[PDB]
């Protein structure tokens, strides 16, 4: 029998093509290779994440080198407002020459692309300034790499492979990372700004050379053993400082202004200098709170152990889950990437509203790119974090050891969650469809003042309480006789007040009726996803037409034409159905914050705030209008720099089609098609001499569904990459 | 006024609208003649434009920069102001209609249950026990509580099938 | 003399089952010490299009 | 003609006359009372 | 009943012939006969498509999988009334035969047989999947 | 191969060894139903995984189940 | 086939009932370079009378492509 | 020290783009082709 995979006898023995497929698509699958052990399930995956983490520091090095080699950084620091940065360098022989010259720009040697990710305002902000600087930084993080590659070779060892118990030390591994990973990291990086970013803001340089003899306050630890730790924040940078220069500068390295540098339009950094300290010290005291070798702290067990409401409202309460959760690392995967997803979509709207980059708002290709990627990312993670819930229950869930505990009871009232979820988005999808046609219609036949719009007074309301005195509530922070108002006057309210009454910057954005109908669209979108994936990790186990699904595993094709018909009936259907939904939710957000603050960033708000009330706006003024300039990138009269994205637009879009044929068309037709084939490759002479090794037979049915779900988004990415891009960048970069 | 929005009769934006409405309807005016039959309906047409922009600035309603009317939701805002026609009030409307409905609907599926043949009284309509429950849903509110109170609104989980867990 | 009498009804108490927690009337109860002797009809078919099961006498109870 | 009558209470027989007088009333609803936007 | 031998050189059906018939693994892996008796000349339906005239007496057919063989079976007993029966062939020259494993239709209960994969239990009574984790391989809790 | 197995709910209707298309079961003498007959999967190696028994059988849930394993020539249902 | 055909003369009827009562054929025939053909027209309700476009001879009405007009005179 | 040279990506393009691929597709193919002992 074939060698690949090693891993597993079965697909060994498969003499048909499925069997290389399959391979490659169970590979990290630890849980299914043949003779393992739960000992050995842990320590590969160990192993497996020093892989990750070297991969991951190999990446940023990559970043690193290509920008000190072939960007422009020294020369984008001296004017960041006028001075597109460079990715990397185009070394194509399929260009013709007026491709060469169209993408040569930014003074450089050759052809070269322009950067999107915003490392260079990420890298001048934290203090580089040379490209030695980023030389350095590489050749470092490429030794990090190194390291973390033969830290995964060395716990693989004889003597140093970790046993099941310690994968299992819960009081110890968290506090650790509470107060080592996050407090003290977080810590050293609060180092960094005092020592080193924060004078190179104020034009003194900083270096490994020189910053054991440089002072960074003019009183040195004297205020920090003394207690008086205010003389830290005296003589803050005015409002007149020059970024990267000596005038206007101050002294302070620990401020609360709570605003927007003036010129750079971003987060000061005293105020990231002290909240990184904050931080650190909760994160620090956070994480002296389990048992270890020491006779002190709690331990995870007893707490859960006693959170049981007397009243018997959540039956059993917590008993068990200590078990539950230590046991399954699908379990442990699910609360990691729910959380991370969710941390993840919250970076997106914060780095969007608060920029923490200097000169970041003003490169408005970096900020639609930055948001659009860690939303898709987020939904992604979402999407997973369910998979493996469903995972969970199949796989590692106990029912006698969970008995009437808080996870045995969600089983208990299923039916009542997923009919409230489907209420719920049936509600929106009826109300919030309707609306939009009704005003569509009005406008058709001429008269928009007839359309619906409900104005969104519960979060102009909440804008009031920050500050925004646009809506005249006078409420809270809105009102200047308020007790918050009085308080927060002297530390940080002058500087956020006059932030958010700015309105040309996306701090607390001014809403109205288009607002309120796309933020009920986005409602739909997140509950009818959840819908499907809560259905598929509920009835992953069983169903009425199924009572015994968990003996098929997640994952299986259908359960035949019997019964009705079971096409799409296992849990990992479930998650696939969803996916579909997921980037059409993250569509309808991305595509609401770019039009958003395309009008913004033309000043024209006002065609959102009319177009954005009905369907035949959003085509129009949208996605119609601004792709003008992405598809005349090239032309029977020639190209510009705008054909890279106006070629992968059309790339995306073949993608996304060829996605429909795995989709819609199915298995049964293509197989009795390669059967014909087979026979006219046996009887063709001069060509039967060559033969197959592995029985071609067509895709399988699960497998169809993952490839055409692949093409599916990749082609929904690619497109609205080039689109977002292109639309952005020719605008105004 | 609320959220800044102001009276639509107060708006400058609201006025100008009416006016360029108006004039498309003019500008085709004038290729007719004076009571032919397009004239005629085009007249009709901007009869009812004046009117529908006279009844919604009477109305109070609050139109916003683009010069259209704008609907308050909050309940509080709402009564506070003389809103409640715009959602408050329909709202209440609405439901008692989809109540009646729904009760109407229900009082006949539990109707017919105790037939011989159900399935065969839901393709072909009892026609008369139907307009018999329909005109006794007016006072669906007053029956649905009731039902509530005694207990005999939902089934007991006991006689509910649900699959293994 | 063992499960219930013919015609009467009972509730299904198999959660495998279709109608587990409905009520089906008694055909039949095999005296013979079969593992499944009582059959009950249903007037509701399954997704099968079955309407008749097997159960065993203490999977059925009598209505209430 | 108890069978016509049957035929006439069939289910789509009864939508279609349901739902063209529920359209008729909404249809002259808005015919004498045109451009409702609030009750009023 | 004792187990038939075959004949290869039994007469096969008039038939012209197709490309729906044996291909290269015939001759590698294996193939399948099937065999019976006709009372009269007539004509079938070929399951690799056509027609074809079956001669009176002894008929012999090759096919390139089992289910091709049973597929002809189900027509000729259901439709003519015939009893075929079919071998597995390999290429080294051995006859497997099967079907009738043991001369009587599996549909009718013969004793002598014994049972096969039966559980004595219901499809509901089974463990649940974390019970048989780790066993070495995908091991379903029906296996056990 | 595939997996099939026959659980004790089994009535004898003889619809499962109709229904396969590759004499895969037959019928064996029991004492456990009223037809004294129980289904018996002897030759699971010729099983392609149609599921028809399945679907043949009145039994519910299922009495005869399929758990679709390891693929092959057979299994996979090649001629080639 | 009988019914099929039956429902043909329902919808030919009707599209040569709405050319006599409905249509602006009349005045097509004296100027059918500069008139566009109309054979439907809507009632004014909801506002939909916008409908009722400009089309020539003094009539208000959807514009038709079916080409019923040039079939007419044809003939 | 660290800048590479001018002609690195006349280089590195091929190699990386035609070269390697080429040996690691012929590599990935004779070993899942390959049959055990
Ligand atoms: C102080 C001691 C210490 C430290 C520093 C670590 C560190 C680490 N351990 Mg842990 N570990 C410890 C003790 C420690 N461990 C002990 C005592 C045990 C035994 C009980 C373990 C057992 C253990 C296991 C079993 C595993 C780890 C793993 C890891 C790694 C997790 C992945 C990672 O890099 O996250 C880095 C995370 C952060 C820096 C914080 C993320 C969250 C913040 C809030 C995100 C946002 C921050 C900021 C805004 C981002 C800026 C971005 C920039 C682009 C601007 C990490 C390197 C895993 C690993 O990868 O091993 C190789 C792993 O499998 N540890
Ligand atoms: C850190 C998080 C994490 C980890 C450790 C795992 C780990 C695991 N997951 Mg999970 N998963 C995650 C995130 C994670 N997952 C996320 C984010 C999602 C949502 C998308 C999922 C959704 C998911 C599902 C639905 C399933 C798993 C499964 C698995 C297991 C097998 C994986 C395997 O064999 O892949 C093999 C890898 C492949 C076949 C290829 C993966 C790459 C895909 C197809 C995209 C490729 C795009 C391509 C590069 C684009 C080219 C563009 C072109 C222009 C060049 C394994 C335990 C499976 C399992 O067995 O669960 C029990 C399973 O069913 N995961
Ligand atoms: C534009 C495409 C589209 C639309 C409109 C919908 C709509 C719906 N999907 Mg679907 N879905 C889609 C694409 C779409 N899906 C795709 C591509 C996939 C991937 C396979 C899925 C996968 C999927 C899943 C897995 C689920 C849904 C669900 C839903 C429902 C969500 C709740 C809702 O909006 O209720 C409001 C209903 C609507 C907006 C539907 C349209 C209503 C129209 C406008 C009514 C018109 C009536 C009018 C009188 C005219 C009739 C004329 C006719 C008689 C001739 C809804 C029925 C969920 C569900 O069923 O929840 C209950 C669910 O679980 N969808
Ligand atoms: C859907 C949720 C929701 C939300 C976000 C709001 C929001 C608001 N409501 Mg409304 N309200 C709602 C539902 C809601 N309401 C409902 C269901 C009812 C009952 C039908 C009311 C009845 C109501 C009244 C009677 C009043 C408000 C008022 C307000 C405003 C300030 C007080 C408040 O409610 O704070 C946040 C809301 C909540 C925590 C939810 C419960 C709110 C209760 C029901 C009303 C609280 C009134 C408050 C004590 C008034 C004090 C005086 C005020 C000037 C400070 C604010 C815009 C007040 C107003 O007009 O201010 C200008 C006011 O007088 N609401
Ligand atoms: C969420 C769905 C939704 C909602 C809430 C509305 C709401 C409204 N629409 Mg709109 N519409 C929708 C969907 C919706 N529409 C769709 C999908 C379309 C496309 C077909 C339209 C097309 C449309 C048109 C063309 C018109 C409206 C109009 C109206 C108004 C009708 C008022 C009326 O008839 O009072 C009548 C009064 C009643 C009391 C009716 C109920 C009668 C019962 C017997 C009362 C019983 C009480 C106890 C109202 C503001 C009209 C308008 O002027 O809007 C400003 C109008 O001309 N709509
Ligand atoms: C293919 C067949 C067909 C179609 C699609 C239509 C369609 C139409 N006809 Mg026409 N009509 C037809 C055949 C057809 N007709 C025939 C054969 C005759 C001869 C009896 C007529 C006589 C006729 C008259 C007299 C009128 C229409 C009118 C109408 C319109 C409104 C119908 C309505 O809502 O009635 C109401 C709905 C119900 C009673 C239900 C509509 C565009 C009306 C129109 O266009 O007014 C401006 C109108 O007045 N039709
Ligand atoms: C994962 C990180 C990463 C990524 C995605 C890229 C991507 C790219 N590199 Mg770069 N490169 C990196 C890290 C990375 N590099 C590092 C760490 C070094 C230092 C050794 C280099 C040195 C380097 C050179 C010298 C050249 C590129 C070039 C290229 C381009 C073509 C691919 C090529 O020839 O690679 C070649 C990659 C290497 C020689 C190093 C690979 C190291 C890993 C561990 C294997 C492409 C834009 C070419 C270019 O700019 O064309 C215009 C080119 O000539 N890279
Ligand atoms: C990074 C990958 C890559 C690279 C470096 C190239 C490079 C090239 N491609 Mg492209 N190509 C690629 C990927 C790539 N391609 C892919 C993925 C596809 C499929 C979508 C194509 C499809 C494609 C087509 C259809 C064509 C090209 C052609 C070309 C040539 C264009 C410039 C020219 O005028 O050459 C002129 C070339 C020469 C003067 C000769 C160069 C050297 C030859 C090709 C090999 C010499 C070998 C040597 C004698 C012995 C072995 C040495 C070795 C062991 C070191 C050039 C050789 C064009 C061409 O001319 O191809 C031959 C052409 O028609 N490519
Ligand atoms: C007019 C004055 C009306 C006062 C009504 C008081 C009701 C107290 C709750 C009983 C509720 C009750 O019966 O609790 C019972 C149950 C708690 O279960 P336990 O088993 O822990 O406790 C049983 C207790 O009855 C005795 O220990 O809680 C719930 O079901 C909901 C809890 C809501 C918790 C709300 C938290 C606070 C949110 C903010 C609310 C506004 C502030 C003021 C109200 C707290
Ligand atoms: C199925 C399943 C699963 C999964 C799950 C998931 C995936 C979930 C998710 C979830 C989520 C994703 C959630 C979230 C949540 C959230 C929250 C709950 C939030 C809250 C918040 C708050 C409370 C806030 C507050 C505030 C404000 C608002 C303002 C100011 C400040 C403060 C803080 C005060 C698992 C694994 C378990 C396993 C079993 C099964
Ligand atoms: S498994 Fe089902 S079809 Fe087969 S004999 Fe038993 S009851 Fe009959
Ligand atoms: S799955 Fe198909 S081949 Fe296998 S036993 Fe059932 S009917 Fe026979």
């Amino acid at each position: 029998t074939k060698l690949f995979p090693k891993f597993s006898q079965g697909l060994a023995q498969d003499p048909t093509t499925r069997r290389i497929w399959y391979g490659l698509a169970m590979a990290h699958d630890f849980e299914s290779h043949d003779g393992m052990t739960e000992e050995n399930l842990y320590q590969k995956i160990f192993a497996s994440h020093f892989g990750q983490l070297s991969i991951i520091f190999l990446w940023t090095s990559g970043n690193l080198f290509h920008v000190a080699w072939q960007g422009n950084f020294e020369q984008w620091v001296t004017d960041p407002v006028h001075i597109r940065p460079i990715a990397h360098a185009i070394w194509d022989p399929h260009f013709g020459q007026p491709a060469v010259e169209a993408f040569t720009r930014g003074g450089a040697s050759g052809p070269v692309n322009i950067s999107t990710s915003g490392v260079y305002q990420w890298w001048y902000t934290i203090g580089m300034r040379t490209n030695q600087d980023l030389y350095v930084g590489s050749v470092f993080l490429a030794l990090v790499s190194a390291i973390f590659l033969f830290a995964g070779w060395l716990h693989l060892q004889p003597n140093f492979q970790p046993s099941l118990s310690w994968f299992k030390d819960a009081e110890s591994r968290l506090n650790h990372h509470l107060s080592g990973l996050f407090g003290v990291s977080s810590l050293a990086w609060t180092g960094h700004l005092v020592h080193v970013a924060i004078p190179e803001s104020r034009g003194q340089h900083v270096g490994w050379d020189n910053f054991l003899s440089v002072l960074p306050h003019p009183q040195g630890l004297t205020p920090f053993f003394t207690g008086n730790w205010a003389a830290y924040a005296q003589s803050p940078d005015t409002a007149s400082h020059v970024f990267g220069t000596a005038q206007g500068s101050g002294q302070a390295i620990l401020t609360f202004l709570g605003g927007f540098h003036p010129q750079t339009q971003s987060l000061w950094l005293t105020d990231m200098a002290h909240h990184h300290l904050a931080i650190a010290v909760i994160f620090i005291v956070a994480g002296h709170m389990y048992r270890t070798n020491f006779g002190i702290g709690h331990r995870m067990q007893a707490i859960l152990e006693a959170h049981t409401p007397p009243s018997g409202s959540l039956g059993a309460g917590h008993k068990g889950l200590f078990d539950t959760v230590n046991n399954s690392l699908h379990f442990q995967l699910g609360l990691a990437l729910a959380s991370v997803g969710t941390i993840t979509s919250l970076v997106a709207q914060h780095m969007y509203s608060l920029p923490p980059y200097a000169f970041q708002a003003i490169d408005f290709t970096t900020q639609a790119a930055l948001y659009t990627h860690h939303q898709y990312i987020a939904g992604f993670i979402m999407c997973g974090a369910f998979a493996h819930g469903a995972i969970f229950f199949i796989r590692d869930y106990d029912p006698e050891q969970n008995k009437g505990n808080v996870l045995a009871r969600m089983l208990d009232h299923k039916e009542a969650l997923i009919s409230h979820l489907s209420w719920v988005s049936l509600f929106l999808g009826f109300h919030t469809l309707g609306l939009y046609v009704h005003n569509d219609v009005m406008q058709a036949f001429g008269t928009p003042e007839k359309q619906i719009l409900i104005e969104p007074v519960f979060a102009q309301w909440i804008q009031a309480a920050h500050g925004k005195a646009l809506y005249g509530f006078d409420f809270l922070l809105s009102s200047k006789t308020s007790a918050a108002f009085a308080n927060g006057q002297s530390l940080w309210l002058p500087g956020w007040l006059d932030a958010i009454n700015n309105n040309q910057n996306s701090l607390f954005l001014t809403i109205g009726p288009g607002d309120f109908l796309v933020h009920h669209a986005i409602a739909l979108g997140l509950h009818t996803t959840t819908l499907i994936l809560v259905k598929g990790a509920l009835d992953a186990r069983g169903s009425k037409l199924m009572p015994d699904k968990k003996d098929f595993g997640y994952s299986f094709p259908c359960d035949g034409p019997g019964r009705g018909g079971t096409c799409d009936i296992s849990a990992y259907d479930a998650f696939y159905l969803a996916v579909f939904w997921m980037l059409n939710t993250i569509g309808w957000v991305t595509f609401y914050w770019h039009w958003k603050h395309l009008t913004l960033w033309q000043g024209n708000v006002a065609q959102f705030d009319e177009s954005s009330t009905y369907l035949m706006g959003w085509l129009r003024d949208y996605l119609w209008l601004n792709s003008s300039q992405l598809i005349n990138g090239y032309n029977p009269f020639g190209m510009n720099s705008l054909s890279v994205w106006a070629w992968t637009f059309l790339f995306g879009h073949l993608i996304y089609a060829t996605g429909f044929m795995f989709l819609i068309s199915w298995r049964g037709y293509w197989q009795e098609l390669i059967e014909t084939l087979v026979w006219a490759h046996e009887k063709t002479p001069l060509a039967n001499l060559v033969y197959w090794k592995d029985k071609p037979v067509a895709l399988s049915i699960v497998q169809a569904r993952l490839v055409g779900l692949a093409h599916f988004s990749v082609g929904y990415i690619f497109t609205y990459a080039a689109f977002l891009i292109a639309s952005t960048s020719g605008r105004f970069g | 006024d609320i959220a800044g929005l102001t009276p639509c009769s107060e708006s400058k934006a609201y006025a100008k609208l009416e006016k360029k409405e108006l004039k498309t309807l003019e500008k085709r005016l004038k290729q007719y003649e004076a009571d032919s039959a397009p004239a005629v309906a085009l007249k009709a047409t901007m009869e009812r434009t004046k009117a529908r922009f006279a009844n919604y600035a009477k109305a109070g309603l609050l139109c916003g920069n683009d010069g259209l009317p704008h609907l308050i939701a909050d309940p509080g805002l709402a009564l506070k102001y003389g809103h409640a026609g715009e959602v408050f009030i329909p709202t209440f409307g609405f439901l008692y209609v989809a109540g009646y409905i729904g009760y109407v609907g229900r009082q006949y599926l539990i109707a017919v249950k105790g037939e011989a043949k159900p399935t065969d009284k839901e393709i072909i309509i009892d026609v008369p026990l139907a307009t018999k429950l329909a005109w006794q849903g007016a006072g669906w509110p007053l029956a649905a509580v009731q039902e509530l109170q005694r207990g005999t609104l939902l089934e007991k989980e006991e006689n509910i099938t649900v699959s293994p867990r | 003399e063992v499960g219930p009498k013919r015609g009467s009804l009972v509730k299904i108490l198999r959660p495998e089952s279709y109608w587990f927690n409905q009520v089906g009337k008694v055909v039949s109860v095999d005296q013979s010490g079969v593992r499944y002797p009582v059959v009950v009809r249903f007037e509701n078919q399954n997704y099968a299009g079955v309407t008749t099961n097997n159960y065993a006498l203490d999977e059925v109870v009598a209505a209430k | 003609m108890k069978d016509f009558t049957t035929y006439l209470s069939t289910a789509p027989v009864i939508a279609t006359i349901w739902f063209t007088f529920t359209a008729g009333l909404l249809i002259e609803i808005n015919r004498y009372f045109p451009d409702p936007l609030v009750f009023s | 009943w004792t187990v038939p031998t075959l004949n290869p050189d039994t007469p096969s059906p008039i038939f012209g012939g197709s490309t729906g018939g044996l291909l290269r693994k015939a001759q590698t892996e294996e193939f399948y006969v099937i065999t019976w008796e006709a009372k009269k000349e007539q004509i079938f339906e070929m399951p690799t498509g056509g027609a074809a005239i079956m001669r009176q007496g002894p008929n012999l057919l090759k096919f390139g999988k089992k289910e091709q063989c049973l597929a002809l079976t189900t027509q000729l007993r259901n439709k003519f009334k015939l009893t075929p029966c079919f071998y597995r062939v390999f290429p080294d020259g051995k006859v497997q035969y099967l079907h009738p494993a043991d001369g009587v239709y599996p549909e009718k209960v013969n004793a002598g047989r014994v049972g096969a994969n039966q559980n004595m239990r219901r499809i509901g009574q089974n463990v649940n999947p974390i019970k048989v984790k780790f066993s070495g391989r995908m091991m379903s809790p029906a296996e056990i | 191969a595939h997996i099939v197995k026959i659980y004790d709910t089994c009535i004898g209707c003889t619809q499962c060894v109709r229904a396969c298309p590759l004499d895969v079961l037959e019928m064996v003498p029991w004492d456990g139903c009223k037809a004294s007959q129980m289904a018996s999967a002897p030759r699971t190696e010729d099983c392609v995984g149609c599921k028809r028994c399945e679907t043949a059988c009145p039994t519910d849930f299922l009495s005869v189940r399929v758990y679709l394993g390891s693929e092959s020539t057979r299994s996979m249902g090649l001629s080639y | 086939h009988f019914g099929q055909l039956g429902i043909i003369f329902i919808w030919l009827s009707g599209m040569y009932f709405h050319g006599a009562r409905f249509s602006n054929y009349e005045a097509w025939l004296s100027d059918p370079t500069h008139i566009k053909p109309s054979a439907q027209v809507v009632w004014p309700i909801v506002g939909q009378e916008i409908l009722n476009g400009d089309v020539g001879g003094g009539f208000q009405g959807i514009q038709i492509t079916s080409g019923f007009f040039q079939l007419w005179r044809a003939s | 020290p660290f800048v590479p040279p001018s002609w690195a990506p006349s280089v590195f393009v091929p190699l990386t783009g035609l070269v390697l691929p080429a040996i690691a597709m012929a590599t990935l193919f004779v070993y899942i082709e390959k049959e055990a002992p």
